[PDB]
RNA sequence: CGAAAGCUAUUUAGGUAGCGCCUCGGACGAAUACCAUUGGGGGUAGAGCACUGUUUCGGC
RNA sequence: CCUCCUAAAGAGUAACGGAGGAGUACGAAGGUGCGCUCAGAACGGUCGGAAAUCGUUCAUAGAGUAUAAAGGCAAAAGCGCGCUUAACUGCGAGACCCACAAGUCGAGCAGGUACGAAAGUAGGUCUUAGUGAUCCGGUGGUUCUGUAUGGAAGGGCCAU
RNA sequence: GCUGACGACCAUAGCACGAUGGCACCACCUGAUCCCUUCCCGAACUCAGAAGUGAAACAUCGUCGCGCCAAUGGUAGUGUGGUUUCGACCAUGUGAGAGUAGGUCAUCGUCAGCU
C-alpha cells in the first residue's frame, strides 16, 4: 500500500430531494388550491391572486391564467393569477 | 514550487480542457513571449524547473513573468490500493493550459537572450509552443 | 422625517392593497389636512376633502377641529360617489388626534370602516 | 422537556397535552385554552402525563 | 434659562455677524448636551454602576438612562447586554441652565485648570470634554461621597463646521486654549 | 418630562463672594441657608470661585 | 403480439413484493404523437471577476 | 433524517464520490398592535487601551436571523415594547409529492378567542433536519357493545 | 406655470456638482398648557400655533464626472445530420458573455390647490 495514503475522509451523506421548483408556468389555466412554485424563501413573491403559505409556496387563491412578472423597486419575481 | 497559500476545498472534480486561451494569449507585461501551441497540464515542478532555465540564462539583468500558477490539486492513488474507498489524496498541483496562453514573458533584455532563455524554458516543458512578440492590437 | 413616515406606512397600504378595497389616506401637515379616497387599484382619486377648501380655508386649519370637519366632509363626498366600506390608511401618522379626529368623523359621518 | 398534560378545570376530562422544561418553568402551567365539550374557552391546569 | 434667553436676544445677532453669514437660519445653536459615565467595572461590583447614576442624577438633573453593552468583549470580560454605563441627554431649558451652570460653577473648579483645547472638536462643529474628577459639581458633595469618578459633557451643536462651533461656543464665554 | 421620576431641581442663587457676583439658576442642590435677591429668596450657595474670579539670574546675584 | 435487466422496500443484495415495461378482454374516441407559430420559468455550455476565495506584476 | 455539490439551466438521478449538520430549543424565542434598524471605518471625548460606554459623519446589510448549509428576508422574516394564548375545536375546495404506507401546502366555512380605532391578522416559530409503523399494555373521556335478564368484567370509539 | 397626495414604472428613473423657489403649498420654525410622547431627553412621536427663514431638506432646471443602458460586426458555446487525428471540422439551424461605437440627468396617470 506503498504510501499509506489511502487517508479515509468519511463524507457519504446526503438527505433526500425536495421536488421544489416551478410548477404551473405563465399563460397555463389554473384553480385556486393549485400550487405554483414550492421553494425555499421567497425566490418568487405573491402578486395578486397567489398566496403564500409557511413553507413559501405559492398557490393560486382564485381561478384564471398564472402571469410571471418582474415588479417593484426590488425587481423581484412575482407570480400573480389574472381572471382571464 | 507554486501553490496556492490555502484553498477553500482540499480536492477537486477532474474536470476538461476545452477550447482556446482567448484570455491570457497576450504578452501584457513583458516584451516578450513564450505561448502553447497545445493544451494540457502545467505541473507546478514544470512551471519551477522552467522558471530556473529562464533566470540562469537572463542573469539578473532582465525581468520574467510567469503567467500560469498552478491552483489545481490532482489527486493520486498509492501503488496496491483497489479501486474506489474514497477519493485519493492530493500530491501535486497543475495549471490548465488551453492552446494561446502565454506561460512565459520576458522583458529588459536583447532578443536573442530572450529568445535563447524562452527555447531553454521551452525545452523543460510538456507543451508544443512558440515565441511571440508583443503587438499593440 | 417624511422618508420615515412613508418607510412605516408601507406595511399598512400593502395590506390594504391585498385586501383590494377603497382606501381612506390621510395626510396632515402642520398646517392643513387632507383626506382622500383611493380606488383598489391605487391610482385613481374618487373622493377628497381638505382645509384648502373654500368652506374651512379660511378658519382655524392644523387644528383638531378642522381635521374633524375635514372628515365630515369626505364622508359625505364618500357618500354621494358611491362609497360605504373603505380600510383607513393613517399613512404613518399615529392614529391619534388630528388623524384620529378625522377618522372619527369619517366614521360617524357614514363611511363605515 | 418533559411532557405533561393541561386539563380542563371544566372537569369535562379534556386536556391538551404538551412539553415544557421543568427548570425554567418548575410551578405549574395555565392557560386558556378552548374546551369543545362545552364549546367555551376556560383555564386549563397542568397535569402528569 | 438665562442662557436660553441671552442666545434668542444677542449671542445669536453676534455670532451672524462675527461670522459673516448671510441668513439668520445659518448661525449654529446647541442642539443637545449629553453626559456620559460610562463605568466599565460594571458588571463585576453592581455598586459603582448606581454610585455613578445616583452622581449622574445629582449633575444633570434628569434621571439617566443605564446604557448597556452592545457586544461582548473577552478582553474586558463584557457580555451583550450587560450595563456599562451611564447616559443623560439634556435639551432645551434644561440644556442650557446645566451649560450656564457647567460654565460659570463648575469648570472653574476644576483642579489644575489651564483651559479647554480647541482642538477637541470633532470636525462637524461638536465638542467633547472631559471632567476627571466630579466632584467639581456643586450638586455632588464631598462629605458623603461613594469614590472619585468622571465623566464626559458633549455638546452636539447646529455647526457644520469647526469655526462656526468654535464661534458658538466663544459666544458662551467657554474657557478654550 | 415625565412625571415623578426626575429629582428634585428648582431654583438656586450661586453667589461667588469672591469678586461678589451672583448666579441664579436651576440645580439640585439642597442649600442651608436662603438668602434673599432682588425678586424673592432661593436657596443660596456660597462660591469661592466662579467664572468671573478664575484666571538670566546671574545679575541678581 | 412482444418485454425487462429500472425505481421503491426488504436479515435485502443471484429471492421476493408494489410501481414501470409485455399480452389479452372491455370502456372511451383524438383527450395522443410529429411540425409550425406562440406563452413561460430556469442558472447548465460558454463566459466573467460584481460576491466568496485564489494568482501575478507595478504604484502606493 | 437535513444542506450544498456531483445533477448535463423543469423534476428525478449512482459511487466505500467531495464537504458539512440532526436525533433539539422556546409559554416566549408563539399571536397581535405599535415602534426601530445593522456590521464596520474615521474624527472628538475621564479612567479607557486595537477594541467597553458617549457624540458626530458615511454605511442596502460588508450585520442579524436559537442552530449546519442553501435559499430568503426592508411591508424586513432582523431588533424592542404593551396586551395576550390561534402552539384553538370541527373541518376543509383544491393542489404538490408519492409503489404503498406515509409526507407537504392550502383559501374558505362554522364555533370560541387574542390583539387592533379599524380594514384585519392569528390553526405555532424565515423555511427546509430535531425522527419510529403495527402489536401489546397504561391513562383521561365516551354510551356504543355487554354470551338468560339487570348490572359488571372485558371489548369498541375519541384523546394520549 | 408650479406645488402637494396617491399610483404606474423601477437607474436611459440613480449618484455627484451647480443654480432657482416662499404670494399658495411644503419644510424648517415657536411653545409644551392640554391630548399624547421619552427604558433619560418635545430628538422622534403629539398637540396648540404663526415671530422668522428658504439655511437644511425638498421640488425644479442644467451637465456625462461616476453609475446605469447599449448596438453592428466578430468570436465562444450549441440542437440535428455527417466526418475526425478526439483537438475539432463540415452542412444546416441558433447564437452569447466580454469589449467597442453609441445613449441617458426619465416617461406617464388620477385628484386637489395657487397662478
Amino acid at each position: 500500500a506503498h504510501k499509506k495514503a489511502a487517508g479515509s475522509s468519511r463524507n457519504g451523506r446526503d438527505s433526500n430531494p425536495k421536488m421544489l421548483g416551478v410548477k404551473i408556468f405563465g399563460g397555463q389555466a389554473i384553480v385556486a388550491g393549485n400550487i405554483i412554485v414550492r421553494q425555499r424563501g421567497t425566490e418568487f413573491h405573491a402578486g395578486a391572486g397567489v398566496g403564500m403559505g409557511r413553507d413559501h409556496t405559492l398557490f393560486a387563491l382564485n381561478d384564471g391564467v398564472v402571469k410571471f412578472a418582474t415588479k417593484g423597486k426590488f425587481n423581484r419575481r412575482y407570480v400573480m393569477v389574472e381572471e382571464a | 514550487m507554486l501553490q496556492p497559500k490555502r484553498t477553500k476545498f482540499r480536492k477537486m472534480h477532474k474536470g476538461r480542457n476545452t477550447g482556446l486561451a482567448h484570455r491570457g494569449s497576450t504578452v501584457a507585461f513583458g516584451q516578450f513571449g513564450l505561448k502553447s501551441l497545445t493544451r494540457g497540464r502545467m505541473t507546478a515542478r514544470q512551471i519551477e524547473a522552467a522558471r530556473r532555465t529562464i533566470t540562469r540564462k537572463i542573469k539578473r539583468g532582465g525581468k520574467i513573468w510567469i503567467r500560469v500558477f498552478p491552483d489545481k490539486p490532482i489527486s493520486n492513488k498509492p501503488l496496491e490500493v483497489r479501486m474506489g474507498k474514497g477519493k485519493g489524496p492530493v500530491e501535486y498541483w497543475v495549471c490548465e493550459i488551453k492552446p494561446g496562453k502565454m506561460l512565459y514573458e520576458l522583458e529588459g533584455i536583447s532578443e536573442e537572450l530572450a529568445r535563447e532563455a524562452l527555447t531553454l524554458a521551452a525545452a523543460k516543458l510538456p507543451f508544443k509552443t512558440t515565441i511571440v512578440k508583443r503587438t499593440i492590437m | 422625517k417624511k422618508a420615515a413616515r412613508l418607510r412605516r406606512a408601507k406595511k399598512t397600504r400593502a395590506h390594504i392593497r391585498f385586501l383590494g378595497v377603497y382606501r381612506l389616506t390621510v395626510n396632515r401637515t402642520p398646517k392643513h389636512i387632507y383626506a382622500q379616497i383611493i380606488s383598489p387599484n391605487g391610482g385613481e382619486v374618487i373622493a377628497q376633502a381638505s382645509t384648502l377648501d373654500g368652506s374651512l380655508r379660511s378658519g382655524a386649519t392644523g387644528n383638531a377641529d378642522a381635521a374633524t370637519s375635514v372628515g365630515q366632509l369626505i364622508a359625505e363626498r364618500a357618500k354621494a360617489a358611491g362609497i360605504t366600506k373603505v380600510a383607513f390608511d393613517r399613512s404613518g401618522f399615529k392614529y391619534h388626534g388630528r388623524v384620529k379626529a378625522l377618522a372619527e368623523a369619517a366614521r360617524e359621518n357614514g363611511l363605515e370602516f | 422537556r418533559d411532557k405533561i398534560k393541561l386539563v380542563s378545570t371544566a372537569g369535562t376530562g379534556y386536556y391538551y397535552t404538551t412539553t415544557k422544561n421543568k427548570r425554567t418553568m418548575p410551578g405549574k402551567m395555565e392557560m386558556k385554552k378552548f374546551d369543545p365539550k362545552i364549546r367555551q374557552h376556560v383555564l386549563f391546569k397542568e397535569a402528569k402525563i | 434659562a438665562r442662557l436660553k434667553a441671552l442666545y434668542n436676544n444677542e449671542l445669536k445677532q453676534k455670532i451672524k455677524e462675527e461670522l459673516g453669514l448671510d441668513n439668520v437660519m445659518q448661525v449654529p445653536k446647541i442642539t443637545k448636551i449629553t453626559l456620559n459615565m460610562g463605568v466599565g467595572g460594571a458588571s463585576q461590583d453592581k455598586k459603582l454602576l448606581e454610585g455613578a447614576v445616583a452622581d449622574m442624577t445629582a449633575i444633570a438633573g434628569q434621571k439617566p438612562v443605564v446604557t448597556k453593552a452592545r457586544k461582548s468583549i473577552a478582553g474586558f470580560k463584557i457580555r451583550e447586554e450587560w450595563p456599562i454605563g451611564c447616559k443623560v441627554t439634556l435639551r432645551g431649558e434644561q440644556m442650557y441652565e446645566f451649560l450656564d451652570r457647567l460654565i460659570a460653577v463648575a469648570i472653574p473648579r476644576v483642579r489644575d485648570f489651564r483651559g479647554f483645547s480647541p482642538k477637541a472638536f470633532d470636525g462637524r462643529g461638536n465638542y467633547s470634554l472631559g471632567i476627571k474628577e466630579q466632584i467639581v459639581f456643586p450638586e455632588v458633595d464631598f462629605d458623603k461621597i461613594d469614590r472619585i469618578r468622571g465623566m464626559d459633557v458633549t455638546i452636539t451643536t447646529s455647526a457644520a463646521t469647526d469655526d462656526e462651533g468654535r464661534a458658538l461656543l466663544k459666544a458662551f464665554g467657554f474657557p478654550f486654549k | 418630562m415625565r412625571k415623578d421620576i426626575h429629582p428634585d431641581y428648582h431654583d438656586v442663587l450661586f453667589h461667588d463672594t469672591n469678586a461678589d457676583v451672583f448666579f441664579l439658576t436651576r440645580s439640585t442642590v439642597k442649600t442651608k441657608t436662603t438668602r434673599e435677591y432682588e425678586g424673592s429668596e432661593y436657596p443660596y450657595y456660597p462660591l469661592d470661585i466662579s467664572s468671573a474670579s478664575h484666571p538670566a539670574s546671574f545679575n541678581k546675584r
